[PDB]
């Protein structure tokens, strides 16, 4: 379902920040390169944000996109 | 004319910082979960294009647009939002490639209005806007129910819609030219929204159309008419979009601004209705608020929304710029 | 009681050949693509159980809810809707386990109605159906678009609504609390369930003089900061709605639910968080409910296919639950 | 999204262009699962709604056939 692909998303940020220690670039994030799938992993970030999960970084309009777990 | 983008301070959900939202000169979905302050930016296009009506944007009063505080951050000073025009195509008679619009309401509920930053009146802003042919609230502004109302909305509403539309002895030759039009427009548009069926738009008095309203006759997927009261949520929304889409199809507003306009759509329609849309950002701007995947993954940017401890907040994507 | 069964002869977009709808006893989904005649099948249960307004299920009159003809098929002679409900818990003051309901209505405009195949007045209908805790006004009938309902009726409307589920209506201000406090505890948990990271609760105007006020709602979908109902967007206000309808419904639960699209201004996690408080309570309640939504669906016992071919409304019965084992 | 759907319809003037019988429902849904067995469904009921096949089902709940046009 959909409460599952955003915890395993979650996870996913999770393990790669535990060992960067660094922002995840949200291109490392969408697995197959496709406007269906892009939008859905953009999506779930969004989610995961209003849950207090990750944290959304951005500096410009449509610059890039980097992301944080809480 | 289109918006290059909008900023917000301290205007409803979205707290004290400034806010930036820029818009695809095409087709933007604003996305993002329930509660997250989506809606809202369909109000801040309401409030800086000259919005009077508290309720329409969801307000007990004026006032009440400005953010009110959270957890991190204090009551806001005032509520203001800025809204960018590109004015290359000189659609506003101002002579400069970007127009600029700012509103600003304080506490009391006064607002004050900017013109590319000389301060102007609400009328100023009212003149310069249907200049450049930019409805604040138009038909082009479907909000949530709004759908329920081009369906509601009497015979003689309609018509008197379309008489603004063409521009008011020789009247009648003229009104009939747009409405020749739109209504070949609505025909081949349904066709296509509702494989299978077909639908017109018809004068109640085709020989003094001023005289009467303008109907609807819809056969859905058949060769049987339905009054379009007995129809369902999803075919009264594709109806209504048929028609609003048939409109811009003969003049092309500005831009469009739907909010859930495919809440009882089918997946199929959503698709349908999708394709509709970037078939006509070719001609106009479209914003388009949504909760579906498939309307969602059709856009060429996203807007996403979110809260942080009861503040809203953007992230712009640019789905091209993604490959 | 709970509905076993409809059956539909020339009623809208159903044709002439009667067609039957099997329902589970828990939730079963109602979907198909838009134009199919879902929503006609929740106009069916409101006509067998007495609805006068035509109006509320879209139709001039009463009499045009009979079949008007098709590609295919000539106009219907009349509509005639059928419902079987199962008594085994005598919910019916019948001694029956099987209730059947039958309304017709002709071109004239006049319904006879039938109580297991012998003719009744609309009026004994409504009586023994009153005494079953079932009727078409209930708020257990949720029809496209009345979902806000519970958002924009006045908080004289809402404390009535509770004064039903109380009792006949002193002594009674002992009932009405009574049933009023656990309600309120209902809808601040399965509200904070709904909205994660918010809290609701239900407000008497008149707390000494329950009777002489109304029952408001009192939303903080962030939390901390109270919002008013009217300044939420589409999906806070069906969420609400919703709270409210659920946090009746787990006080005492009403035989059957009927939910037409409750979910076209959710998003997906609230889908599937509604579907799973759909799927909870359906374990005292029948749950019916016709989507649009994969997730909603997806979450459903059985499922009513419902399809149009020729301009006729046509449904397949389908069991997640018997189909599983294959 | 409705080139599932059409996907659908191929394996269906497929098996029949064989078989040249009603295609069991069944024979169709791909995983177990649910969610799976619940889209498969959906996608008849449109491909039905669009002309492309019929369903068939002699009683409530029983036996599942397709057969296209």
């Amino acid at each position: 379902d959909i409460e599952k692909y955003v915890e395993e998303l979650y996870k996913v940020v999770k393990k790669i920040y535990e060992k960067t220690g660094t922002p995840i670039k949200f291109w490392d994030l969408v697995p197959d390169v496709e406007p269906k799938i892009i939008a859905r992993t953009f999506l779930y970030l969004l989610f995961l944000e209003n849950m207090g999960r990750v944290e959304i970084i951005q500096e410009e309009p449509f610059g890039e996109i980097l992301v944080v777990p809480m | 004319p289109y918006i290059e983008k909008l900023e917000l301070k301290g205007f409803k959900s979205y707290g004290n910082k400034k806010v930036v939202i820029p818009f695809s000169k095409g087709f933007t979905a604003i996305v993002g979960a329930n509660g997250s302050g989506k809606s809202n930016i369909g109000d801040a296009i309401l409030f800086v294009l000259g919005g009077l009506s508290a309720k329409a944007m969801r307000a007990s009063r004026i006032s009440d647009l400005i953010f009110a505080g959270s957890k991190n951050e204090p009551p806001a000073k005032y509520a203001e939002v800025a809204i960018y025009f590109n004015n290359e195509d000189r659609g506003f008679p101002i002579d400069e490639d970007e127009v600029v619009i700012r509103r600003r309401v304080y506490p009391d509920g006064r607002s004050s209005y900017w013109l590319n930053g000389r301060r102007a009146t609400r009328s100023e802003i009212l003149d310069i806007l249907t200049a450049a042919m930019i409805s604040p609230d138009g038909y082009n502004i479907v909000l949530q129910g709004d759908i329920t109302k081009f369906i509601k909305m009497s015979p003689l509403e309609r018509r008197l819609l379309i008489d603004d539309i063409s521009g008011i002895k020789e009247k009648k030759n003229v009104f009939m030219r747009t409405f020749e039009a739109i209504s070949r427009n609505f025909s081949e548009i349904f066709a296509k929204l509702s494989p299978g069926g077909s639908a017109r738009l018809i004068l109640e008095n085709p020989e003094d159309p001023f005289s009467g309203g303008l109907e609807i006759e819809a056969k859905p997927a058949g060769k049987d008419v339905k009054r379009i009261e007995a129809m369902s949520g999803g075919e009264k929304a594709l109806t209504a979009l048929a028609f609003v889409f048939a409109i811009q199809k003969f003049k092309p507003a500005p831009f469009y601004l739907f909010d859930e306009i495919d809440a009882h759509l089918d997946d199929a329609n959503v698709k349908r209705v999708a394709d509709l849309i970037k078939e006509s950002s070719k001609e106009s701007q479209f914003i388009v608020i949504t909760l579906r995947d498939v309307m969602m993954a059709n856009a060429d940017k996203i807007i996403g929304v979110s809260m942080r401890d009861g503040v809203s907040k953007v992230v712009s994507l640019s789905l091209e710029k993604a490959m």
